[PDB]
């Protein structure tokens, strides 16, 4: 019931790359920018990736992504334990409004 | 006798994102006085030896200046990356100069916030060494045109640092000073 | 070191009304916009609401729209969100966030709040 999709599900032995799929439409992600949280169960999720591949203060460049076509997907480096969250994928829609994904939970 | 005391005991610092430059010349420089001082967060010498440079002399000392947040003081050194190092304010990676800094709530913070203090966000590229770019035009985050006017997907460029009383150390207003040294020389010991 | 704030936290009967209020700090308030956005509980994250600087574009979630209203009052640097005709299915996690920069938008970026929860 969500109009970007997203595994349920994701894992890696640290040290492993791993990477978290998003798809949709052509008016989803095909002609707008994509943005990507990382939200740890017990606070507030944060901002990870903005514009397809651009990262704010604070996030390190184990954190990747790009976008081509009318998909998307964040590449994870150098797993951590500390990285075991949900993350989720974000496209402004034309016709409908501000689209979250369903969210990957990342497991070590 | 070299104005230091005009590049570091000065009424008001820039923004970082428009730094002030100030050429030191025809003088003579201690910079034993300013090593010494206890009042110095962090004193980041490349290329010399800090101890020495009261026996140097140079051709013309540049002095750049201006105000960041206490966790991005690291950035202003040579082959470092960051938000500022490489929209704001960039050193070359054979930078010969000292980086001094210095805790300034008292100076550039009060109760409510101090946004008088910008810093550039958006860029569409990194900035060369020692270059100042002072446009205010708005920056195009997707594919769709903004035409200079902020509104879907489309930003001014510049921030405020929220400076208050309150903030954490890493988030308190810290003053820069970078002292960049480099045919006859002016600027003696 | 941006901080928001929210609060009305409370349990309504479903068919009942709410106002959320999200006290912001840390930033510049006036020239950003702001959304809201819920969790439903062993759910993800929906997206409810913008509010731009000047009021001047207001959209709405189809799921809340015609009954939630956003608004905005830049001389207190607070955000508030009237909801109206609530349902069972509106229980969640209400979050306040803040966009990128200054004068445009697009979507809930760097600053989120700690948020409260609201049972219908
Ligand atoms: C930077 O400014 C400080 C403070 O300004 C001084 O005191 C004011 C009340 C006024 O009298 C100014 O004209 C003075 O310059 C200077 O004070 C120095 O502080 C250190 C550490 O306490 C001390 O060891 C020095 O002896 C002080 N020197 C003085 C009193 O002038 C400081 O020297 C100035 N530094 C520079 C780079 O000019």
């Amino acid at each position: 019931q969500s109009v970007l999709t997203q595994p349920p599900s994701a894992s890696g032995t640290p040290g492993q790359r791993v990477t978290i799929s998003c798809s949709g439409s052509s008016a989803n992600i095909g002609s707008n920018t994509v943005n990507w949280y990382q939200h740890l169960p017990g606070t507030a999720p944060k901002l990870l990736i903005y514009s397809n591949n651009q990262r704010p203060s604070g996030v390190p460049d184990r954190f990747s992504g790009s976008k081509s076509g009318t998909s998307a997907s964040l590449a994870i480096s150098g797993l951590q334990s500390e990285d075991e969250a949900d993350y989720y994928c974000a496209a402004w829609d034309d016709s409908l409004k501000g689209v979250f994904g369903g969210g990957t939970k990342l497991t070590v | 006798l070299c104005p230091f005391g005009e590049v570091f005991n000065a009424t008001r610092f820039a923004s970082v994102y428009a730094w002030n430059r100030k050429r030191i010349s025809n003088c003579v420089a201690d910079y034993s006085v300013l090593y010494n001082s206890a009042s110095f967060s962090t004193f980041k010498c490349y290329g010399v030896s800090p101890t020495k440079l009261n026996d140097l002399c140079f051709t013309n000392v540049y002095a750049d200046s201006f105000v960041i947040r206490g966790d991005e003081v690291r950035q202003i050194a040579p082959g470092q990356t960051g938000k500022i190092a490489d929209y704001n304010y960039k050193l070359p990676d054979d930078f010969t100069g000292c980086v001094i800094a210095w805790n300034s709530n008292n100076l550039d913070s009060k109760v409510g916030g101090n946004y008088n203090y910008l810093y550039r966000l958006f860029r569409k590229s990194n900035l060369k060494p020692f270059e100042r770019d002072i446009s205010t035009e708005i920056y195009q985050a997707g594919s769709t045109p903004c035409n200079g006017v902020e509104g879907f997907n489309c930003y001014f460029p510049l921030q405020s640092y929220g400076f208050q009383p309150t903030n954490g150390v890493g988030y308190q207003p810290y003053r820069v000073v970078v002292l960049s040294f480099e045919a006859p020389a002016t600027v003696c010991g | 070191q941006v901080q928001l704030v929210e609060s009305g936290g409370v349990v309504v009967q479903p068919g009942g009304s709410l106002r959320l209020s999200c006290a912001a700090s840390g930033f510049t308030f006036h020239d950003h916009t702001m959304h809201w956005v819920r969790q439903a509980p062993g759910k993800g994250l929906e997206w409810v609401s913008l509010i731009t600087w000047n009021g001047g574009t207001i959209h709405y979630s189809d799921s809340v729209k015609g009954r939630f209203t956003i608004s905005r009052d830049n001389s207190k640097n607070s955000l508030y969100l009237q909801m109206n005709s609530l349902r069972t299915e509106d229980t969640a996690l209400y979050y306040c966030a803040k966009d990128l920069g200054r004068g445009g938008w697009y979507l809930p970026s760097d600053a989120w709040g700690q948020g409260t929860l609201v049972t219908v």
